[PDB]
């Protein structure tokens, strides 16, 4: 069923929109074939410059809302593999290089609505071991029994607002843990979508 | 009992080492992620919460000497670092003194907690153009001030010494956790780390067989 | 009034409670907060479940070693994997999160349980047979000798994920995992699965004496 | 009264010198069976149970010195040694310090209950092959820990140091009881014997009448 | 009559076996000649690769149990001398060599169901006189008045729970004190022969 | 507040009261059970009773030395043995128990009984006299003068273990053995039997000031 | 030693003088 984040409900103690807001949204489907690597979104940089949500985080400078996530997957009786959901707050991606002090930069670091490509998996490109990595909320996805994946987050920050371009406050992650494998005379991309809701936004500022 | 996270915070161990010449001063920034056995273990949690405390030690080299009155001061964050041993940054009324002779049982002094948010943060994913007060991760919500130990004389002290800085932490509370490190990072404020030569966790054996 | 002055008048004792004077005296902390999430102690740390790596072959290389790899081509009777039971020594339990926080806390006790899922397709059907031994022999020969210990027997087909308790580890105790039949698919679905391993602690796991770990650096 | 199990223990005595030269370091193990005046009244029981308290006590030769920084570590079971004068052993923090210049008065330490075990026991009959963590008597639920002088200076301190500890026993509950010894044994860790000249109890006399 | 030993009842606070292990064992007859020295036997050792005992003692690996003793020595009215039998907690025996270090090695330290011979009486072959050997629970064998002793011992340990293989709990000893005399014209062997019963064994572990 | 200094500032007493800081603060021991035989004060090791030696002889070597020959052969009237009862001071009290916990203890007064018990044949039947002079004289020197005293006539038929309460020792006194009866024995029979000694202190038995004792190595 | 671990019954002279034993069911061996 769903799991929540740490177990808290998201609630809120400026501005409050209602319902219009309250509407899915939906990325877009990525392709997951037989050698991918893993993905990754930085969210609440990804609801930027689309929609009612991008007009009210674009000109408001102060922000607090927490998400409702429903991962999805499609596939027949005939694959086999298993994903990984998790929602790690604090995502914080360091660069490859050893010296000087070669860093990531811009474009890797804030990917958009476009979401991102793990370069080494094995140490979530962080320094941060995989097999540790179930501290953090998780949920299976596993194709020969569920596919479906409901995670709730609430608003996890030590100030009580802040700036929704600069700030990032977690990230998703999804990793192929077992690659995948089918006999031919099939498909060969199971796609993979999304579904983002936001529930208690309560924006503050003016332009 | 003794694995509350109080008790698995609350030994004080060595941060730096902090030697003078005669110059006629040594200066130092706080920072507790100095040695690697610290920055491992508080790296565990995200947002954390203490009152430190600290204690310096002074051993002339042949060790132990005749009296001197050496002061410690401290400077709190958003205030300007004293520059030579007799400007006039050492008779401002913020900066708190402390004077300790050689001779005398080392002294000991409290830090309180010094953040505008509620919470350290060790770990910031953004850019501080309009933030608080390249730059990816770096945040002026974590320095806490300076020591600038200094000798008390005229002129002509040419005393050679070297001091030390013992850290207990007290009152610890923690927030939501983070798997431990695995890969010897190589900077100081960064997570990176070789990528060209990836670190095992377990070390080999023969076959999968053969427990 | 008259004080005299016992052994232990200047010294500095490294395990100290006794406060010095505040530096800043009327200074007012920021109130704190309700941020969620909040750990009391780090025991609730290490109940909260980890992957396990077995295959730590020197061919296994990459993510392909949290991985016990089965085979259709296997036939009765042979081992599928086999790893000690022994958190904080160097072997299989070091990636995994009990095992290193026994690297610190000398001495410990307790009940750790060991949980395996499979990763195969919905066709696919089997048996395995999960067995343990006691710490006071080596790990079985034969397939009669792992059936007269504490045996689980395991299915693909009912359920997908099974469960066991080890009682009573302290400061070995071998777990293999037998294959009772041969793989069984239907035409055009691939042979080769996969099971990973998990691993925890229990509630009655306990620990004693502090002590640093062996990293590899030093700064 | 005075009789009692209590008083019996509570003096303190000498139990080692633990001397250094300048390797610049002097370590030695935990051992009550020292001499002979307290291994012979701590064999009357088997089981005991007790916390002890130390006392270290500093002489230069000659008598009296200048002060110096020297420091006293202590090592729980089950941790490494230190090795050289200077390693990074001597930085941990599960390793508690003390630092006592020359010239201040004693320093005193006590240590707690530290075995698995729910007792001591001097006497052990069986191998620890598959025991707790030739090998004929000896457990390793018996080593209490190290404590490595060492004085802090850079270089050159050419000191030629000696120290002393003394060693109380309290709260101690005794068990089952067990003959004292009365044949002077030769080895430290074994009951031998020298059976080729076993001596007697009591002095002899002319005859058996005439008392 | 029946003597314990520092007075406390044999009972149990894992399985725990029955009237099948209720039976007596019966050791090996021992002969007590004119110029005998002493036996000595360190149980739970004896009882291994014997009987129903034995099987719930070498694959098990954790053992409790209080022990039952009755040592009976059989001679008519014509015989003389006195006995000596004692239950000695922790019995650890030394080498009676000088000087390197020559331990006893095995065979001696752990004799199993033929008990073995001390080779100084005197000392006890442990460094400690004969004279002070009544502190521990002792009876008295006198051959002109009483020919049996009941000891009944409980479990002495520390740890509650030990293996039965290495450790060893205690030992039993004979010891003549007074050495045998008799005028000629009969028998020579005055048997010694010993009743062992388990009370309450709990045996845990498996193989 | 203020205080000032005593005679009495920087000194190391050796017999203390005063505790240090501990080096493990929050430590747990480990909790005890219940060990039989627990002792309490070392006055109940010094009641229970040991083998005193008494044939101390040069001739006699090993183990029959802990032995009063008594022989047939002897005739009415002859001493069999005799020894001071004084425990601690060099002679035949030394190998028993409260002989040696009165080497530490200067200062000592109570009340020590001596217990004997025979060894010989079902027929034989004789009797012994049993004496004690009170310290201000030696021993006696005929039969007449013993029976003077205090004394308790002991067979071998009847009883087969007599007692005997010696009043107040404090920091000599002599025990002799008349022998009041040549020992009868039927044929067949060997006529050399062997009368133990025993020793031990009762209730109303003291101690004073602590001294280490004197043993003969030192490491 | 395999003989004890049957069924036995210590018999003296000196106490008793006469001691019996119970063979259960017999049928149409057994060997004491």
């Amino acid at each position: 069923n769903i799991v929540l984040a740490y177990g808290e409900w998201p609630e809120y103690c400026p501005t409050r929109p209602d319902v219009s807001v309250n509407r899915f949204y939906t990325l877009d489907s990525k392709m997951w074939q037989e050698n991918s690597t893993g993905w990754y979104w930085k969210f609440p940089d990804v609801l930027n410059k689309t929609g009612v949500f991008g007009q009210n985080a674009q000109f408001h400078y102060l922000y607090r809302s927490g998400f409702c996530l429903h991962v999805q997957c499609n596939a027949s009786k005939f694959h086999q593999g298993a994903l990984l959901v998790a929602v790690i707050p604090e995502f914080v991606i360091a660069g490859r290089g050893s010296n000087e002090a070669p860093h990531p930069g811009f474009t890797t670091t804030f990917p958009g609505t476009t979401g991102a490509t793990f370069y080494d998996p094995y140490v979530l490109d962080s320094g941060v071991p995989l097999s540790q990595a179930l501290i953090y909320p998780h949920q299976w996805i596993n194709l020969r029994t569920n596919n479906c994946a409901t995670v709730i987050v609430p608003y996890i920050n030590a100030v009580p607002f802040d700036s929704a371009i600069n700030h990032s406050n977690f990230g998703l992650i999804v990793i192929p843990v077992s690659p995948l494998k089918y006999s031919s005379g099939a498909t060969t991309a199971i796609p993979i979508t999304i579904t983002i809701a936001p529930l208690n936004s309560e924006f503050g500022g003016l332009r | 009992l003794e694995t509350t996270i109080n008790h698995f915070f609350s030994r004080s161990g060595l941060v730096g080492v902090v030697n003078l010449t005669d110059t006629g001063y040594a200066t130092w920034d706080i920072d507790i992620m100095g040695f690697v056995q610290l920055r491992r273990k508080c790296e565990m949690f995200t947002y954390m919460r203490f009152n430190a405390e600290f204690t310096f030690v002074t051993t002339t080299e042949n060790g132990g000497a005749r009296p001197y009155m050496l002061q410690y001061m401290y400077v709190p964050p958003g205030a300007p670092k004293p520059t030579g041993r007799d400007a006039f940054q050492w008779q401002t009324a913020t900066n708190p003194s402390v004077f300790v002779k050689l001779t005398d049982p080392p002294a000991q002094v409290s830090v309180p907690f010094m953040s505008p948010a509620s919470a350290y943060q060790w770990f910031y994913d953004g850019y501080p153009t309009f933030g608080q007060h390249t730059t990816y991760g770096l945040c002026p919500n974590n320095m806490m001030g300076t020591f600038a130990v200094r000798v008390v004389s005229r002129e002509a002290s040419q005393l050679k010494l070297q001091t030390r800085v013992y850290m207990k932490l007290k009152h610890v509370r923690a927030w939501v956790p983070r798997p431990i490190r695995s890969q010897p990072y190589l900077l100081k404020n960064f997570p990176n780390y070789d990528s060209s030569k990836i670190t095992n966790s377990a070390r080999d054996r023969s076959s999968i067989k053969q427990a | 009034i008259p004080a005299e002055l016992r052994p232990g008048t200047n010294q500095f004792l490294t395990t100290d409670d006794g406060t010095a004077a505040p530096i800043l005296p009327g200074f007012t902390p920021t109130p704190t907060i309700h941020i969620p999430g909040e750990v009391h102690s780090l025991l609730e740390l290490c109940r909260v479940e980890t992957i396990l790596e077995v295959n730590n072959t020197t061919e296994a290389t990459g993510l392909t070693r949290l991985l016990i790899p089965v085979s259709s081509q296997n036939k009765a009777d042979e081992l599928c994997a086999a790893f000690m039971v022994d958190p904080g020594r160097i072997g299989p339990w070091q990636s995994t999160l009990v095992g290193q926080i026994c690297r610190y806390y000398t001495q410990w006790s307790g009940s750790l349980k060991v949980t395996f899922m499979f990763t195969g397709s919905f066709m696919a059907t089997g048996k395995m047979l999960v067995a343990y031994s006691p710490p006071g022999s080596a790990q079985p020969a034969n397939r009669e000798t792992a059936m007269l210990g504490t045996h689980v027997i395991w299915d693909f087909g009912l359920q997908s994920s099974v469960s066991l308790v080890i009682p009573w580890i302290s400061n070995a105790g071998v777990v293999t995992l037998w294959y009772q039949t041969n793989y069984v698919v239907p035409p055009e679905t691939p042979g080769e699965a996969y099971i990973i391993a998990m691993g925890a602690a229990q509630d009655n796991f306990t620990l004693k004496i502090c002590k640093d770990t062996d990293e590899v650096t030093q700064q």
